[PDB]
C-alpha cells in the first residue's frame, strides 16, 4: 500500500490510497484501499486520512473515518484521535499497519504499531521528514 | 498551512536485515515524491492533484506495493484497488480488483470526475477506463522478483 | 428485548402509480418475512442467523431488488451485492459484483466465515464459494419481466 | 436492496444488505450495499444498520457507521442519529432513501426521505407491523 494526504494553500483537504493488497490474496479479496471511511477519507470540516496494513481489520474497524468522527463529535486532537485508532483499537482487533493524517489546522501525524512505515512529509517551503523506523 | 504526508507502506521492517545501502535507496525515492509534492503545493496546485500525482509516483516505484511492484495473489497475479477522496465536495472515486491499468489512482480519480459512482470493480472499472482513452497495459509489467520470492516464503506451510 | 426490523427498499413508490393487489402483495411477503424472524428469535436463534435468514428470504421474494428480482444493468446483466456483520465479534463478510451464485448474503456470510477475508468480489467470490460448495447457477434465474419493463423505460428517459 | 437488522435473546446485534443494484447500472458500480459502515454495520456496544438508496451517497457520508459514531461519541439517541443522517446530512448530498436501525437497548427506527419504504418490524412475542408509504 501507499498513500498521501495534503492541506493546499486554499485550505483544500484530500487523501488517496493505492495498493497491490496482501501477499498470496484470495483472487478476489478487496482490502481497506479502496473503501471510502476505511483505508481512505477526506473532509475539509476534519481530516484526509491515508491508512496502510492488515486491511480486513481496518474495514471493521472504519479506521479512516473513525480518526474523523473522534475529532468531529468526540472533540479529540488528531494526536489523541490517532493514537486511540492506531494504538488501541486496531490491535485489539488483531489489526497491524498505521495511517498518515492531516487535520484542517494542518496538523500532521504518522502513527504505526509496526516495526516500521515508509514515510515522508513536509509543510511548503520547507525541509522534509524521511522515516523507515519508529521515533 | 499547506502540507503534505506519504506513506509506502506499514510492516516489519528490522534494521538488522536490512543493507544501509537498501535503506538509501527508500529515502530518496520517498524525498523525491513528498519533494513534488511540496513544490506543487507552495506553486498553488490542488490537494486533489498533490496525492494523485504523489500516489502515482509511488505506485510508478518498484520499491511499493502498488502499481509497478504489487505483491501477488495466490494465483501468481496482480489485482490492484486505489481511492481518492476530495475533501472540499466529498466526491471519491474506486477501483478494485483491475489488472490491465498501469496507475490505479489515475483510474480512481477517472471514476471520481467522468461518472456519477464513487466505486467500479474488475472488468467493468477496466472498460469504463478504456472508454476514456485510459492504456490498456499486461499485469507482467507489476511483476518484480522480490515480490515473487515473497509469495514463495507466504506459501511454506 | 429481542426485536427484527426489515426493508425491501426506499424510493419512488407512488399511491397513483400502485394498485391495491400490488400493495397486498408486498403487504404479505413482509409480514410472512418479519414474522419468520421473530419466531427465530423467540426461539432464541441467533441474531446473526435471523439478519441470514430474513435477507435470504427477501432475496428469493422475486418483488424485490435483491437475489430473484434482482434490476438490469446496462447490459441485460445481473451484478448482485451483499453485506452481512455480526456486531458481538465485529466481523463481516461481503460480495460483489456476483452473477452465479442464488443467494449472495449466504455468500457473504461464506466469506465471513471460511475466509480470512472480508470482501470478495466478481469470478473469485464465485469461485471461493464453488469450492465449498455453492451452487453455480445461471443469472436468468433472476431475470423478471417487470424488471426488464424497468430497464426500458429508464432507456427511453434517455 | 433489502436488509434487515436484529437483537437476540443473548443481547447481541447483526444486519445484513443484498441489492442488485440499480436500474441500467454502469456494469462493475458498486453501490453502498456490500460496504462495510456505508450500507450495513453492526456493533453491540452501538446499532445495527442496513441502509437503501443512492449507493454513492451513503458511501461518501458512510451512512450506517455515521449513526453508531453519533450516539457512541456525540452522545445522540437513535432517533436524535437517524434525524440527523436521513433528514439533514444525507439530503445535503444530494442522497435520497433510508435505512433499518436497531440500538443495543433495542430501540428501533425506520427513517426514510422518500415517498416510500417497503418495510416491517415486530418485538419477540408481539404482533409485526408493516409499511409502504409514510406514517
Ligand atoms: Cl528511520
Ligand atoms: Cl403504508
Ligand atoms: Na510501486
Ligand atoms: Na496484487
Ligand atoms: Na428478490
Amino acid at each position: 500500500t501507499v498513500g498521501a494526504v495534503a492541506l493546499d494553500l486554499d485550505g483544500n483537504l484530500a487523501a488517496a490510497t493505492s495498493t497491490g493488497g496482501t501477499t498470496n490474496k484470495l483472487p478476489g479479496r478487496v482490502g481497506d484501499s479502496p473503501l471510502v471511511g476505511a483505508g481512505c477519507y477526506a473532509n475539509n470540516a476534519s481530516v484526509a486520512v491515508s491508512c496502510t496494513g492488515t486491511g480486513e481489520v481496518f474495514i471493521r474497524a472504519l479506521a479512516a473515518y473513525d480518526i474523523a468522527a473522534l475529532m468531529d463529535y468526540g472533540g479529540l486532537s488528531l494526536a489523541e484521535a490517532c493514537e486511540r485508532v492506531v494504538m488501541e483499537k486496531l490491535p485489539a482487533l488483531g489489526g497491524s499497519g498505521g495511517l498518515i493524517a492531516i487535520d484542517h489546522e494542518g496538523n500532521v501525524a504518522l502513527p504505526f504499531n509496526t516495526e516500521g512505515m515508509y514515510r515522508a512529509w513536509g509543510y511548503a517551503g520547507d525541509t522534509p521528514t524521511t522515516g523507515i523506523y519508529r521515533e | 498551512k499547506a502540507v503534505i504526508a506519504i506513506h509506502g507502506g506499514a510492516g516489519a521492517i528490522s534494521r538488522a536485515q536490512m543493507s544501509l545501502q537498501q535503506e538509501l535507496r527508500y529515502i530518496e525515492a520517498l524525498s523525491a515524491i513528498v519533494e513534488t509534492g511540496q513544490k506543487m503545493l507552495e506553486a498553488g496546485e490542488s490537494a486533489l492533484d498533490v496525492v494523485t500525482e504523489a500516489v502515482r509516483l509511488l505506485e510508478e516505484c518498484p520499491l511499493f506495493n502498488a502499481g509497478i511492484g504489487a505483491v501477488f495473489t495466490r494465483d501468481e497475479t496482480h489485482e490492484l484497488d486505489a481511492c481518492v477522496m476530495d475533501g472540499n465536495t466529498l466526491k471519491a472515486g474506486a477501483v478494485a480488483g483491475v489488472s490491465h491499468l498501469r496507475n490505479p489512482v489515475l483510474a480512481a480519480r477517472l471514476v471520481m470526475e467522468q461518472s456519477p459512482h464513487v466505486m467500479m470493480i474488475g472488468e467493468g472499472a477496466e472498460n469504463f477506463a478504456f472508454a476514456r482513452g485510459m492504456e490498456r497495459v499486461s499485469p507482467e509489467i507489476f511483476s518484480t522478483s522480490l515480490r515473487y520470492e515473497q509469495l514463495l516464503a507466504a506459501r511454506k506451510e
